[PDB]
Formats: structure tokens, C-alpha cells, sequence
RNA sequence: GAGCGUCGGGCCCAUACCCGGCCGUCGCCGGCGUCGAGAGUGGACGGGAGCGGCGGCCCGCCCGCGGACGCUACGCCGCGACGAGUAGGAGGGCCGCUGCGGUGAGCCUUGAAGCCUAGGGCGCGGGCCCGGGUGGAGCCGCCGCAGGUGCAGAUCUUGGUG
RNA sequence: CGCCGUCGGGCCCGGGGGGCCACGCGCGCGUCCCGGGACGGCGGAGCGAGCGCACGGGGUCGGCGGCGACGUCGGCUACCC
């Protein structure tokens, strides 16, 4: 509805579940971070049935369509309008994204700018007053 | 200018060089395309010959009240029955030498004495016996998988055989299929020529895989019933 | 009026000893008590219906409690006619025991 | 010489942007934003760059002068273009295409010009 | 002119064989401006103009791949039991399974499967034959009168609505119902008339597609012969 | 890779010989079911007309 | 017979084998021809004689001003077989932390750091970006440089609560 | 010596239906059979335009169609069950 993207398929992503350290759900002081477990008895090391998940590139997403935010552009990062004009050529495929700290006298004149150009900005209401 | 509206007078010339470029190249391969026309009219003459001749030197023999044997069958396909891990020393580098490195895929393999004692050595790891000629014309249609450097391309059409394999005159896939059954004087070139079959698991399910054909199980020679078991594999 | 489903029962996942797999059923299929006899349904629409409290609906018009899984018959299992289906999405093993429609809509007849 | 200072430039530079995503070229002459070997626009003697009107309406093309290198201040020579968005669209094809000056990266120097006036026509 | 020369028995292989098919064609011997003033000529005109705004980023073309023959020049196949004048049976209709006098294929590969209209609600609603079940029971119809008219044109739906974006009632054309039952009027009592002295003939029949069908009690289907 | 012996026209790609091979086997098949037809009706019509 | 024996036809499923999608690794490769004007597994000449055929009277670019995408050379594309791993060794990291030259005419009292978050996502992963809420004064990117630089463990030290 | 062979050698042969990726008479370049036939070459001379359509032919397109609002439509996660 906003400003539809170039060709973008059907996105699969072969595991949308974001692998956990193992008996991370047991304590608070192991962090829901992935560490490879190392140990010499360990049943998720040796990949036994029923244990969790180790990473590996078998699930690596596919090289067309890896990082697309859903609509089907892909983000870019930006701060001020001189950033933002670096995409008046491939608008149509890239989108941009407001950052963090720029303030509301600031972000009222980026997404000003991002209009004419035909921008897509994920972040167009954030910060109003 | 004047000098190259000259050559556009020219180019009538130019593009007959053009046409004749395309021409010569129309009517080599539709004259080497009669060819191999024929070479299969020759073949399909051949191996009706071949095989009518076993029937009539025997009917000849029977009716003379005299016993007939044919001559010992000189190719056999091996395809190799059990797996990988706890493997013999001797036997590791046999099925090396067979092309037979994981399970379920096979070559072919031309008996003599030397090639004889080889598969007693690897007896309780492959299933072979003589093929038919109907086995034959499948799996290098079905499965011609051949290699030219590296990389196993699939054979899909005869320029592929023309270039990698016509350096002794068997330019096409039927003369692929005559120096296969009837073993000639370039079976070697001809065989290192194709990948080992990567054929399937077989259908109905084999009978014990350890013991051997006599046994009513299934390793070992079984002398035609071969072709009862490449329908199921491929 | 009247009925134009015939009905079958679902009895779990197709599954080995140990480990299941759980994306594609398995149905007790009323009526069908060979593997002969179906040469029939192979190919035919299923659809598991169930209750719920929001409504979500179809061209009946007003919003209802009823939902639907969809899915189709692939092919027979085992010698008693029991036979499989794979679902779009797959079964919540609430329906066990339940039932899944079977129906006359896809006819080869 | 060109490749000499492609070979420095490549990376480290300034104006350079690696963020979430692919390089940008960010330079003062460039049609499209990749920092690339042929959409870089200091580097080459023969380099196409349009540009904004700071008037408020039309096109303004940058072109390298060819006649003095090492001479920043003169070596580039600029013209404007106020046009009825397809006789301005031709005019930059005359002027790339129908040169040898840089018949490479045509098609870029019209993207831009085409975008850079919806964004001003509205 | 001359149609193929050439019978076909099985696909893409022709009767005769290549030198005998070039000796029945005989080829042994067929071897072969101002509009004004102060102007300064004629305005050549620019046929198919050069476009303004180019998109600022281009897609790549497709490979054409095949002869893959979009829906309008595929085939048509119908099932063989279900010959014309057939009763057949609805299966999802809103009508769903009364009994439904087939007639004809239509060009879309569709049935116009006609309800004898005084005895259903059916009208000659078109139906789609693999939605359907034919039935053995038949009726006579090969020496009946079709209407020349009716065909894929005639029987579908079609739109219209005044404003783009919303407005208060439901599209002035999903609120009020299809009137063209002004028209069709005609073209089903053409057809009654002719179907209904075919439909008497049977001692039972007016009964039985007055009748709908109900999976009963233990009446399985594939043990059920239609 | 389309699989042969079961399309045509990749069999004729590899083997332009298979056309001939198999019009044979049609022109075979279809004129000895025919001559065994040919004599079915007459010896069936026969032992109708002996029985 | 739901026991033992000799057996037959089915049928069931493993990460194995076939075929297909996808990532990565390895091998063997490809494009500086961005050439809408280049087309070379053979190409120029002026001679002495010729016919197949352009003209026998039997004698020699441009209606169109036009044509997509590519190529960070450490970029991209193509084809093919391959993937287990303790001790261990190498490689890649736009993974993180802290400090230093360089750059971002970067960032911010119109709200920086932190911290919390049934909020929206991205990455296989290390970890990050975005919104909201709190607080109220500094902070982060990219190229290089430098570490006292990354915790669940040591009857760990100190602090704190069950 | 005969005898058996859907034999084979495209044998040849002399008259008297199927089939064949098989098409120069006007007469000449050799061989062969008792003049035709076959050809490596030329003496005959494939007297080209591929102009059209199909396509089991180098990994699917439809130039096919439906159905639903102001509380219902889709959704993913370190939310619960
Ligand atoms: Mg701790
Ligand atoms: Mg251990
Ligand atoms: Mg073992
Ligand atoms: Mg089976
Ligand atoms: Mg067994
Ligand atoms: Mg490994
Ligand atoms: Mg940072
Ligand atoms: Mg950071
Ligand atoms: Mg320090
Ligand atoms: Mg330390
Ligand atoms: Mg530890
Ligand atoms: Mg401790
Ligand atoms: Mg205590």
C-alpha cells in the first residue's frame, strides 16, 4: 500500500525459532544467547533425539532473497538528508530507516524529504509530538 | 562516404560469406545426422543377428540329439548390495577398483579370468549377473551419467559423446550401446567413460542381503536374474 | 437435505516405532476395510471441522464458531484400508479419535 | 594513473558508508551511489554527474572539462537544464551518446535525470 | 488448398514413412507537413513516440522457456460415462447435489448441466465436470434443438461500481441482485418445452429428479454403482 | 535431463533411428491383432454355424 | 497359534539409496568485446583465364539520430561432485567491549549513555537495527592502531537474597 | 557326395506384393552385369524462398475464474495454555 517494491518472492526461511543455549530456561544467569557447549558428556553436542538444536549453514537462507524486511525492500540505516539522497537511484529495492537519535526537529525534515523522493521509511510516525 | 557505401555494394558479398558459414555447418550435421540413421539400421540388423543365432545353433543341436552350450557370457553388471562401515582391507580396495565407493551403484564389468577372481574377493558385497540387451538400452538412456573432466554431466544428446568418447568411431549413443553389450576392442575407453549407475533402492524389497543367491538370499552371482532385479533398481 | 460427506474417523500421524512424523495423517475410513477397496478415494477433499470462539467464515454470510483445516487423500496405508491425507496445515492431535470428513467433492467417477 | 588511484580509493576513503548493507559511493560526482570502479567520479578524466537546480526547477549536468587536470577549480564545466521532461531527456542522450564522452554509463545519467524531476515536478 | 496429407495413429507420428511421404507429395519434380506560414518544410510526424519517465530501476526479461499455450488455447476433455443426456449429480453447488440433466460441453470445457427447472430449483446453470458424478440413467437428446446463442459469453457475471475508494452501501452491484432473469426468461421456457415430453417417457423419472441425494446410513460410497 | 523411453522427441534427439524402430512396432502390432480378429470372426461365426 | 519349523503374496519405516528445492565447502571454469555494430575452428589482394547470377541490346547505413541489467576485479557468473566429529590445527567475522590517530560539514537538553520492554524485524550464528516506557548530558559509525577485551563452573573472591 | 539352416555374404542371377533418411533425363569419368544400374570424381546437374503452421523440442504459464466491511482480515515472536 505504501510504495510496492520490485520482484520479491515467496520468503521461506527453513527455522523461524532462534536457537537457545542449552538449558538456558533453567537458570537466569545463562543468557538466551547461542555458546557452543563443549563438554564431553554432552547429549546436544553428540545430537541426540528429543535435545534441542545446533546451528549449522544448512540453515542458511537463500543468497536472492536473504534480509528482506517482509514488505520486500531492504533496510538501510541514515541520519540527515545527505544521507538520504544516496538512495535516489535504487529507491525501489532499498528502504530506509530512520535511526534512533535523531530528534523530532530532524525527523520531521527527513521523512519530509523521503516523501519526494519516493523513500520507503519504516519508521514514518515514530517521534511525533 | 563513398568508400563505405562501396562496401555496402560489398556486404551482398559479405553476407554470402555469412550464408555459407551457416550453410556448411546445416549439412555436416544433417549428413552426419544420416549417419547415424543407418549405423542403428546396422545395429538393430546385428543384434537380431546375434540373437537368433543362439536359437538356431542350438535348434540345430537338438534336433541332432547333441547338447548345445553357448559360449560364457563376457560382461557382467556388478551393482553393490551392503554399505560402507566395517569394511575388509582386501575388500576396501577392490570395490575401489569397481567403482563401486557407496552403496546402490554399479557399473559394468568385463569378465575374464583376471576380472573372475576379483569378485570372490568382494563375494558377500555385490549382486551380479549377465545382463539382457533391454537392460542395457535403459540405463544408459535412463541413467547416462558421463564425465569429461571432472563433473559427471548427464548425456542428454550426442555432441557430448561426439567430443569426449568418437576418438575410436563411436560418435553416438547406439555405438555407445553396441561397444557396452558386445564387448570390442575399446570397452575400457567406453567404460571409463560413464559415472557408476546411481541407481535407487529396489522396489519389492530385497531377501536378506547377506547370504548368497543359492542361499534363497540375495548376494552373490545370479547368471540372468539380474534383469529381474535392474527393473526394480532403476 | 441430507448428508453429502461420508464420514471417517482419524487415528494418528503417520509414524514409526520411535519418532513420529507429523505432517501427514492417517484415517480409519469408514466403509473401506481393504486396501483393494480404495481405488476410490484417492484424491478426494478432506476437511476437518472444529469449534471456536472467535468467528471466521465462508460464503455463508454470517460470522460463525465453525472453523476448517482442508486437505486431501494421497494414497493407501497398510492392508486394511487405512489411508493417509495430508493436510495444508496440519492436525492439532486434539482429533484423535474425532472425525474428519470425507468427501464426494473431487469425483472420478 | 586512474586504476592507481582506484586501487587506494577502493576502500578507505572518505564519504564512504557501510552500514546494514552494501557500500555507497556518497561522492560529489556520481549518477548512481556504488562505490564501483565505473560509477566513480573522481578517479576518471571523462566523468558525466546531473546534479539538482538550486534555481529551484530543471536539471543541472556536470561534465569534466578534459583541457586541464590538477586544476579543480576550472576543470569542471556546468550547465542547467529546464525542459519539458522529454526534450530533456533527449538532450542528455545527445550529449553522452553523440560524443565519445563516456558512452558508458548512459543509461544512469537518464535515471537520475528521470527520477531528479519527479521529485521537483510535484 | 489441401488439408494434411498425413493420418495420425499415434502422437506425432505419422502413417507413412519419410521417403514414401517425400513421394506423395510428387517432390520428384517440384524441386523449386507545413500548414502555415513563415515554415520551412514538411514536419516529418514521429510514429510511436519516445517515453518520458523512466523507472529508476528495470527488471531483467523472462526466457520464454516453452509453448506453454495460455487457458483460452488448451484442450477439452470430458469424462467418457458422462455423455449427453445424462442425469447427473451437483456435488458443491448451492443446489448440491439434486438431479441435473447434463446436456452439452460448452467451449470452456465447463458443463451447461440444465435443472429441469420446474423440477428443481436449477435453471441452466453451468457446472463444472469434475465437481460432478455421472449417474448411468439417461435420457434421449441427440434429437433435440440446442439454442445457437448460448456460450461462455452469455453466462458469467460481471461489475460495476461508481466511486473508487468506500462509500455506505455494498458496492451498488453485490447489494442488488443479477436481473437479467428479464432475458433468461425466455431461453429456459425454450428449453423446458423441449426437454420435458423427453423427460415423461420414463415411468418414474419426473419423480426421481424432483428427488435429492443424501449419504443415508450405511450406504457407502464406492459401493454404490450410479 | 528429460527422461527417454517415455517421451518421444528426446528419444529422436539421441536416436532418430527410434522413429523407424517404433512405427515398426505399430504397424507390427496393429496388423497381426487385426489378421487374428479377421479369423476370431470367422472361426467363432463357424462353430456358431457348426454349433 | 499371538508357540516352535519350513515357507508364499502383501504391507510398514532410518538422517541410508533415487529425484527435487536450499546453504556452505572443494574442484574445474567463465566475462576488462559496455562491441547496437562486434561476429574470427582460417582471413586480404591487382593482376592471366572463367562460369552460377545481378543490368545483353551477345558490353559494374541511417522515414526513424535509436537499443534494458552488468564489472567493489578482494566484484560477479557458470557447471559438478561433496558435507559426521572429541584432543587438535588453520581460515573467514559488516560479532561485541575499551582506548588512540584519521574521516563521517555524523548524532543529540526539540533528549546522548545506560536500563526495562505480551512492541515490529534482520542474521545459520556471534549479535544488531527499529518502536514504546524510564532517566537527563554526552555518544556512535566506517579505515587503520592498541589491549589488563567476551564466563555457569575453580570446596572461585567479595557483595546480596532465599 | 548330398542333407539341415525366418542361416549369413546388402552376393549375383533370369524372367514373372509389401517396403526403402531413395529421385536427371538430356547420355559419360572409371569399374562391374549380359545397354541399364551403382558410384570416389564431374560429364548429368539437387532449377533456394524458408515463406508459413504444428510442436512430448535447451526446468510453467493462463491473453482463466471466483468469494467477504465498519468488529472483522492477516501475522510473527524469549506471552500463556
Ligand atoms: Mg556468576
Ligand atoms: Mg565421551
Ligand atoms: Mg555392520
Ligand atoms: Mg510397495
Ligand atoms: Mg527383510
Ligand atoms: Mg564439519
Ligand atoms: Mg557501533
Ligand atoms: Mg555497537
Ligand atoms: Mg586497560
Ligand atoms: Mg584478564
Ligand atoms: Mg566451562
Ligand atoms: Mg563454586
Ligand atoms: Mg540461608
Amino acid at each position: 500500500a505504501a510504495l510496492r517494491p520490485l520482484v520479491k518472492p515467496k520468503i521461506v526461511k527453513k527455522r523461524t525459532k532462534k536457537f537457545i543455549r542449552h538449558q538456558s530456561d533453567r537458570y537466569v544467569k545463562i543468557k538466551r544467547n547461542w555458546r557452543k557447549p563443549r563438554g564431553i558428556d554432552n547429549r546436544v553436542r553428540r545430537r541426540f533425539k528429543g535435545q534441542i538444536l545446533m546451528p549449522n549453514i544448512g540453515y542458511g537462507s537463500n543468497k536472492k532473497t536473504k534480509h528482506m524486511l517482509p514488505s520486500g525492500f531492504r533496510k538501510f540505516l541514515v541520519h540527515n538528508v545527505k544521507e538520504l539522497e544516496v538512495l535516489l537511484m535504487c529507491n525501489k529495492s532499498y528502504c530506509a530507516e530512520i535511526a534512533h537519535n535523531v530528534s523530532s526537529k530532524n525527523r520531521k525534515a527527513i521523512v519530509e524529504r523521503a516523501a519526494q523522493l519516493a523513500i520507503r521509511v519504516t519508521n514514518p510516525n515514530a517521534r511525533l509530538r | 562516404p563513398e568508400t563505405l557505401k562501396k562496401k555496402r555494394r560489398n556486404f551482398a558479398e559479405l553476407k554470402i560469406k555469412r550464408l555459407r558459414k551457416k550453410f556448411a555447418q546445416k549439412m555436416l550435421r544433417k549428413a552426419r545426422r544420416k549417419l547415424i540413421y543407418e549405423k542403428a539400421k546396422h545395429y538393430h540388423k546385428e543384434y537380431r543377428q546375434m540373437y537368433r543365432t543362439e536359437i538356431r545353433m542350438a535348434r540345430m543341436a537338438r534336433k541332432a540329439g547333441n547338447f548345445y552350450v553357448p559360449a560364457e557370457p563376457k560382461l557382467a553388471f556388478v551393482i553393490r548390495i551392503r554399505g560402507i562401515n566395517g569394511v575388509s582391507p582386501k575388500v576396501r580396495k577392490v570395490l575401489q577398483l569397481l567403482r563401486l565407493r557407496q552403496i546402490f551403484n554399479g557399473t559394468f564389468v568385463k569378465l575374464n579370468k583376471a576380472s573372475i577372481n576379483m569378485l570372490r574377493i568382494v563375494e558377500p558385497y555385490i549382486a551380479w549377473g549377465y545382463p539382457n540387451l533391454k537392460s542395457v538400452n535403459e540405463l544408459i538412456y535412463k541413467r547416462g551419467y558421463g564425465k569429461i573432466n571432472k563433473k559427471r554431466i548427464a548425456l542428454t544428446d550426442n555432441a557430448l559423446i561426439a567430443r569426449s568418447l568418437g576418438k575410436y568411431g563411436i560418435i553416438c549413443m547406439e555405438d555407445l550401446i553396441h561397444e557396452i553389450y558386445t564387448v570390442g576392442k575399446r570397452f575400457k575407453e567406453a567404460n571409463n567413460f560413464l559415472w557408476p549407475f546411481k541407481l535407487s533402492s529396489p522396489r519389492g524389497g530385497m531377501k536378506k542381503k547377506t547370504t548368497h543367491f543359492v542361499e534363497g538370499g540375495d548376494a552373490g552371482n545370479r547368471e540372468d536374474q539380474i534383469n529381474r532385479l535392474i527393473r526394480r533398481m532403476n | 437435505s441430507g448428508r453429502l460427506w461420508s464420514k471417517a474417523i482419524f487415528a494418528g500421524y503417520k509414524r514409526g516405532l520411535r519418532n513420529q512424523r507429523e505432517h501427514t495423517a492417517l484415517l480409519k475410513i469408514e466403509g473401506v476395510y481393504a486396501r483393494d477397496e480404495t481405488e476410490f478415494y484417492l484424491g478426494k477433499r478432506c476437511a476437518y471441522v472444529y469449534k471456536a470462539k472467535n468467528n471466521t467464515v465462508t460464503p455463508g454470510g454470517k460470522p460463525n464458531k465453525t472453523r476448517v483445516i482442508w486437505g486431501k487423500v494421497t494414497r493407501a496405508h497398510g492392508n486394511s484400508g487405512m489411508v493417509r491425507a495430508k493436510f495444508r496445515s496440519n492436525l492439532p492431535a486434539k482429533a484423535i479419535g474425532h472425525r474428519i470428513r470425507v468427501m464426494l467433492y473431487p469425483s472420478r467417477i | 594513473s586512474a586504476h592507481l588511484q582506484w586501487m587506494v580509493v577502493r576502500n578507505c576513503s572518505s564519504f564512504l558508508i557501510k552500514r546494514n548493507k552494501q557500500t555507497y559511493s556518497t561522492e560529489p560526482n556520481n549518477l548512481k551511489a556504488r562505490n564501483s570502479f565505473r560509477y566513480n567520479g573522481l578517479i576518471h578524466r571523462k566523468t558525466v554527474g546531473v546534479e539538482p537546480a538550486a534555481d529551484g526547477k530543471g536539471v543541472v549536468v556536470v561534465i569534466k572539462r578534459r583541457s586541464g587536470q590538477r586544476k579543480p577549480a576550472t576543470s569542471y564545466v556546468r550547465t542547467t537544464i529546464n525542459k519539458n521532461a522529454r526534450a530533456t531527456l533527449s538532450s542528455i542522450r545527445h550529449m553522452i551518446r553523440k560524443n565519445k564522452y563516456r558512452p558508458d554509463l548512459r543509461m544512469a545519467a537518464i535515471r537520475r535525470a528521470s527520477a531528479i524531476l519527479r521529485s521537483q515536478k510535484p | 488448398p489441401h488439408c494434411s496429407r498425413n493420418p495420425v495413429l499415434v502422437r506425432g507420428i505419422g502413417r507413412y514413412s519419410r521417403s514414401a511421404m517425400y513421394s506423395r507429395k510428387a517432390m520428384y519434380k517440384r524441386k523449386y507537413p507545413v500548414g502555415g506560414d513563415k515554415n520551412g518544410g514538411t514536419r516529418v510526424v514521429k510514429l510511436r513516440k519516445m517515453p518520458r519517465y523512466y523507472p529508476t530501476e528495470d527488471v531483467p526479461r523472462k526466457l520464454l522457456s516453452h509453448g506453454k499455450k495460455p487457458f483460452s488455447q488448451h484442450v477439452r476433455k470430458l469424462r467418457a460415462s458422462i455423455t449427453p443426456g445424462t442425469i447427473l449429480i451437483i456435488l458443491t453447488g448451492r443446489h448440491r447435489g439434486k438431479r441435473v440433466v447434463f446436456l452439452k460441453q460448452l467451449a470452456s470445457g465447463l458443463l451447461l448441466v440444465t435443472g429441469p427447472l420446474v423440477l428443481n430449483r436449477v435453471p441452466l446453470r453451468r457446472t463444472h465436470q469434475k465437481f460432478v458424478i455421472a449417474t448411468s440413467t439417461k435420457i434421449d437428446i441427440s434429437n433435440v434443438k440446442i439454442p445457437k446463442h448460448l456460450t461462455d459469453a452469455y453466462f458469467k457475471k460481471k461489475k460495476l461500481r461508481k466511486p473508487r475508494h468506500q462509500e455506505g452501501e455494498i458496492f451498488d452491484t453485490e447489494k442488488e441482485k443479477y436481473e437479467i432473469t428479464e432475458q433468461r426468461k425466455i431461453d429456459q421456457k425454450a428449453v423446458d418445452s423441449q426437454i420435458l415430453p423427453k423427460i415423461k417417457a420414463i415411468p418414474q423419472l419426473q419423480g426421481y429428479l424432483r428427488s435429492v441425494f443424501a449419504l443415508t446410513n450405511g450406504i457407502y460410497p464406492h459401493k454404490l454403482v450410479f | 535431463k528429460k527422461n527417454p523411453l517415455k517421451n518421444l522427441r528426446i528419444m529422436l534427439k539421441l536416436n532418430p533411428y527410434a522413429k523407424t524402430m517404433r512405427r515398426n512396432t505399430i504397424l507390427r502390432q496393429a496388423r497381426n491383432h487385426k489378421l487374428r480378429v479377421d479369423k476370431a470372426a470367422a472361426a467363432a461365426a463357424a462353430l456358431q454355424a457348426k454349433s
